[PDB]
RNA sequence: GGCUACGUAGCUCAGUUGGUAGAGCACAUCACUCAUAAUGAUGGGGUCACAGGUUCGAAUCCCGUCGUAGCCACCA
RNA sequence: GAAAGAAUUAAAUUAAUAUAAUGGUAUAACUGUGCGAUAAUUGUAACACAAACGAGUGAAACAAGUACGUAAGUAUGGCAUAAUGAACAAAUAACACUGAUUGUAAAGGUUAUUGAUAACGAAUAAAAGUUACGCUAGGGAAGGGUAAUAUAGCGAAAGAGUAGAUAUUGUAAGCUAUGUUUGCCACCUUCGACUCAACAUUUCCUCUUGGUUGUAAAAGCUAAGAAGGGUUUGACUGUUCGUCAAUUAAAAUGUUACGUGAGUUGGGUUAAAUACGAUGUGAAUCAGUAUGGUUCCUAUCUGCUGAAGGAAA
RNA sequence: AUAUAUUUUAGUAAUAGAUAAAAAUAUGUACAGUAAAAUUGUAAGGAAAACAAUAAUAACUUUCUC
RNA sequence: CAAUCUCUAAUUGGUAGUUUUGAUGGUCAUUAUCAGCAAAAGUAUCUGAAUAAGUCCAUAAAUAAAUAUAUAAAAUU
RNA sequence: AUAAUUGAGGUCCCGCAUGAAUGACGUAAUGAUACAACAACUGUCUCCCCUUUAAGCUAAGUGAAAUUGAAAUCGUAGUGA
RNA sequence: AAUAUUUAAAAUCAAAUAUAUAUAUAUUUGUUAAUAGAUAAUAUACGGAUCUUAAUAAUAAGAAUUAUUUAAUUCCUUGGAAUAUUAUAUUUUAAAAUAUAAAUACUGAAUAUCUAAAUAUUAUUAUUAUA
RNA sequence: UAGCCUUUAUAAAUAAUAAUUAUUAUAUAAUAUAUUAUAUAAAGAAUGGUACAGCAAUUAAUAUAUAUUAGGGAACUAGUUUUUUAAUAAUAUUAAAUCUCGAAAUAUUUAAUUAUAUAUAAUAAAGAGUCAGAUUAUGUGCGAUAAGGUAAAUAAUCUAAAGGGAAACAGCCCAGAUUAAGAUAUAAAGUUCCUAAUAAAUAAUAAGUGAAAUAAAUAUUAAAAU
């Protein structure tokens, strides 16, 4: 006899973060083999086509008319925003830094070049 | 010619599966298409082997060949390759070797069809009864006026079921993808896509 | 991974301590004969194993890899 | 009205992708071309995915430097998912950290790199068999289920039957029953002979009966009822079986722990002895052959065969 | 026309285009483009060598012109 | 010479201590892809694989390409 | 050879898988060896019967054993580790 | 009557529900039975008895099987109303009239409630003497 | 070792569990062809590719007095027709573990809201046991659409669960024993007797069919409808 008793395990390749879900920077929204979902707004894409969040926000799945026949995952900076954002409106940006109210810290920062 | 022995280039073993109980009301291959009289399954969905089908065909032929311009349309092909282990062997230790070809036959499906120039219906009926004596199901004579079997105890006329243009229906109640495409086609996106 | 010493002709084998293409060997034609064949004579093919230097001058020395294997190392 | 350009629409990812298969890829991830050959770079890497640990995967950002690009920017190897191996012990460098009295040293550490443990989380640098002379600890880590097969039946009837499928026969395929065979499952850890048999009926004989151009008669053949009675003795073999001989009305087929070893036997199967053929380097071994060869039991209960006592008559 | 001198040419070698599915540098970056099959043909050429051809121009810009 | 002591080497079932994986009648043990897998993920068996893997690909197509020819300058001549 | 022989002896040689001191082959004698045949004999058997003594049984005396969860311990069918 | 199919509510018709509503639209429901085939070994084996109805004749039985149902029957919107039934009482001549009731089928667990008791926790009290 | 269990605690604590809202369309009304409110309909934010459904592309199967490409015959004087042989096309019809162009429900799953707080999650410090499982139902692999078989997936029970029902019964149908009590509601299952509890209605059966473990093709006899 000779049996075909050999197989790899399942690659855990679902969506790891869902519509309306809060995200943090670095977090993986999708694991996939090839771009089933394309990286949308405020979202990066890795070597393994893994969509990850570039900013803190709300994960949103959407279609964009500019790219028909392509699904997108992006991260809205608030829950208020429809994440296929209006084209000619200005981009919702995050400053994401804090001023150094502390005097010593500010001085150190000024010194550093 | 090849209905009882398919010529798949890459011959391969197959899982057992199940005979499809067509819960949605299929009526596909459950209608007289080629001939005047036919033989349909009447019982629960069943597997018919290649050999059995061949024997049924042969039985039918005895009546068909004497006819002027006599014809037999074999409606189903034995597409599923069945392997078997021996009764001699123990359980486990791989899968058995190829044995025969077989077809999964839903409840309502037509198996055969005939039409001669000088074919009286009684003779055809007799032939089909004799064909049925060799097959594992319980079978039924079907004429062009006789209506389509769906369930075990249920019936249907295809003439009744409605005609629909599905593009129009889609337009009426559109999917998200379709809407996105339509938007893309519009000028405020098509001009500024910048490819 | 390092270190060897060998691989001329279709076969067998010289040659080797430098100034070389040589031998009989099985193979195809003539030859003496009543007719074979033993024996006598026709010729046969070598990049002197892939491939570079030193002496006008190395098949032979110094070798770049190729091969047969053999050896050491590492072997936790 | 014409020419040229910009192109758009439709189709396509069936080609091509270093390589399997899958997903993705023309907005190309595919292909061509310039430069280049750098990012197949150096320190910190949060946060996620995955996840027992060991590991694995994606990766924002900060800092040093590099390449291309007018710029925006892009590059921490390859469209993605394989391409792998722990410690210990050695080895090579760099580091300037320790330097066993002090100074050097040795030796150890840090950082980088090296070769394999494929039984692939790797027990050792290094290990095969045999026992029917065996031993200890434990585990069970014919009956039951099934009915493929087997046996029997049914439906339909190709076809034999001098003619007519259905007197008799009945391909291959169809639908069942049985638990009598050979299997499968793993809940459950002795063949034959003698003796005595009980039960079944799917009846071999005997009784009744239907059919039989194939019942003239007589012998038969086939089918229905029928289990009352009956159903073998020898040669060969351990055999059941089988071959034959002589009989018989007939020499039916099963079930009963393939009835019956606390009833007998022990020829077969079987351990120790031994030999032969084959297998093995060998000890020894064998879906082999042969000679020899170990269990016993006063009956408590049930049950059955007989026999008493007591009793409510 | 011929002699010498001093030079120059002749080492004769493919790409001529940001080349684009013959083969060749498989990682970076920048710019650009589209394959395949099938069909109709064509010197040897034949089922099978190579080359050609094979979806639609509404609107827009520029140019010439009635 | 040989014998004995000490060191060193060859040989050894003569003799002693050990061992003889897990799964199977030589084949499977690690990794990847699809199905099985039942529209998230996961999912087994001596399940089916035209299964595939223990890799492959790099230091290279160079040099030259602005002040030049006789003479004189050096506000580019 | 037997009424009838998977046994025995003789002979043949596709010796699955004989063979010469793991000796080869054929004899005389020997053997509580193994197998087969003939004779004679018989209770081995057809087919058992009768008899004898020691037990068995009863009475007297002495007085075991293995075993034993507890037992007020029937048949059949069904069920059920 | 005869021949030949089908055994069906898809269509069709009928009936019911829901939206505008004497109609339309949408939905839901309604389409055979018996026998034979039939079958092994301790003993009939629905768990057993037994169950299939019958006038004369009962103050009285009449599936204890299969299928669709109800809780006396019929309309109206679980509820009321009417109808006869059954039982009883009263009055009149064994009958008639009047009225009261029964209509909530029942059995059924160590389920739940009630009824009491115990412990533990949460939240309120009372009495007695980290109060 | 993780999973599941236990003990003791911790909070700028509800982060847990369940459902709703979220969408699309219609009608009506009010503002500026758009927005809000109200009502109704629609398996109703996001993710998906199984059933079903389908034959598109892939892989397979069938048919054409149809067309083309050649071949084998065949009749008249190389040309031509017919009866065709395969392939390709066209048209019609079909199916698949590794086909899905359509496509559910269950599912995964997010925010806020409401409801569960005599309740959950999370974290901290500590103790375990377990790693032989079984059956039933559904969807599969293996087996023969065999097994009280084997292998896993989901749920339940048994395991460790007594009580009622299923004749008897680990796994089925109900239901979870703190101790009693026994009036009232009951569950599953029952109500001629054994045995706690019953009366009716309309049909059908006559075979003891059947009456708590439904046996098939087929045959005969009826019965309806056309
Ligand atoms: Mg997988
Ligand atoms: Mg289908
Ligand atoms: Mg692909
Ligand atoms: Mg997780
Ligand atoms: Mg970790
Ligand atoms: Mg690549
Ligand atoms: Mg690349
Ligand atoms: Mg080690
Ligand atoms: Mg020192
Ligand atoms: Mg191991
Ligand atoms: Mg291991
Ligand atoms: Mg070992
Ligand atoms: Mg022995
Ligand atoms: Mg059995
Ligand atoms: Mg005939
Ligand atoms: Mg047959
Ligand atoms: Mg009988
Ligand atoms: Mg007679
Ligand atoms: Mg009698
Ligand atoms: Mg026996
Ligand atoms: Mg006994
Ligand atoms: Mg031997
Ligand atoms: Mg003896
Ligand atoms: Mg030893
Ligand atoms: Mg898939
Ligand atoms: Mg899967
Ligand atoms: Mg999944
Ligand atoms: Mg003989
Ligand atoms: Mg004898
Ligand atoms: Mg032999
Ligand atoms: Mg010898
Ligand atoms: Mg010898
Ligand atoms: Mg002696
Ligand atoms: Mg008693
Ligand atoms: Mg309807
Ligand atoms: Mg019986
Ligand atoms: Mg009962
Ligand atoms: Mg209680
Ligand atoms: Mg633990
Ligand atoms: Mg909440
Ligand atoms: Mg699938
Ligand atoms: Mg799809
Ligand atoms: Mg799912
Ligand atoms: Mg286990
Ligand atoms: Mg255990
Ligand atoms: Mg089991
Ligand atoms: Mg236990
Ligand atoms: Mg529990
Ligand atoms: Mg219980
Ligand atoms: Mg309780
Ligand atoms: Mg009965
Ligand atoms: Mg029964």
């Amino acid at each position: 006899s000779r049996t075909s008793m050999k197989d790899s395990a399942g690659r855990r390749l679902g969506p790891k973060k869902y519509e309306g879900q809060d995200v943090s920077t670095g977090e993986i929204i999708m694991r996939q083999r090839g771009t089933k979902f394309y990286p949308g707004e405020n979202v990066g894409i890795g070597k393994d086509h893994s969509i990850f969040a570039l900013e803190p926000g709300v994960v949103r799945y959407y279609l964009d008319p500019f790219h028909p026949k392509r699904k997108f995952i992006g991260v809205a900076l608030r829950r208020d925003l429809k994440l296929p954002s209006p084209h000619f409106e200005p981009t919702v940006r995050r400053f994401g830094r804090f001023e150094l109210t502390n005097k010593r810290a500010a001085y150190k920062e000024e010194n550093s070049i | 010619k090849h209905e009882y022995a398919p010529r798949f280039k890459i011959v391969q073993k197959k899982q057992k599966g199940r005979v499809p109980v067509r819960t949605g009301g299929s009526i596909k291959g459950s209608t007289l298409q080629f001939g005047k009289y036919g033989l349909r399954l009447k019982s629960e969905g069943i597997r018919i082997s290649a050999q059995q089908l061949k024997e049924a065909d042969n039985a039918i032929m005895r009546y068909v060949r004497p006819l002027n311009n006599g014809h037999l349309w074999r409606r189903l092909c034995t597409n599923v390759a069945v392997c078997i282990k021996g009764n001699e062997t123990r359980m486990g230790k791989g899968k058995g070797g190829f044995d025969h070809w077989m077809v999964r036959v839903p409840t309502g499906k037509i198996l055969f069809e005939i039409n001669g120039d000088d074919l009286h219906e009684k003779v055809a009926r007799e032939a089909f009864r004799k064909a049925g004596t060799k097959l594992p199901g319980v079978y039924e004579f079907v004429s062009l006026d006789s209506l389509v079997r769906v369930g075990l105890h249920s019936f249907k006329n295809p003439k009744d079921d409605p005609v629909k243009n599905f593009y129009d229906e889609n337009a009426k109640k559109p999917s998200k993808k379709y809407l996105n495409i339509l938007k893309s086609q519009e000028p405020q996106y098509k001009l500024f896509r910048g490819r």
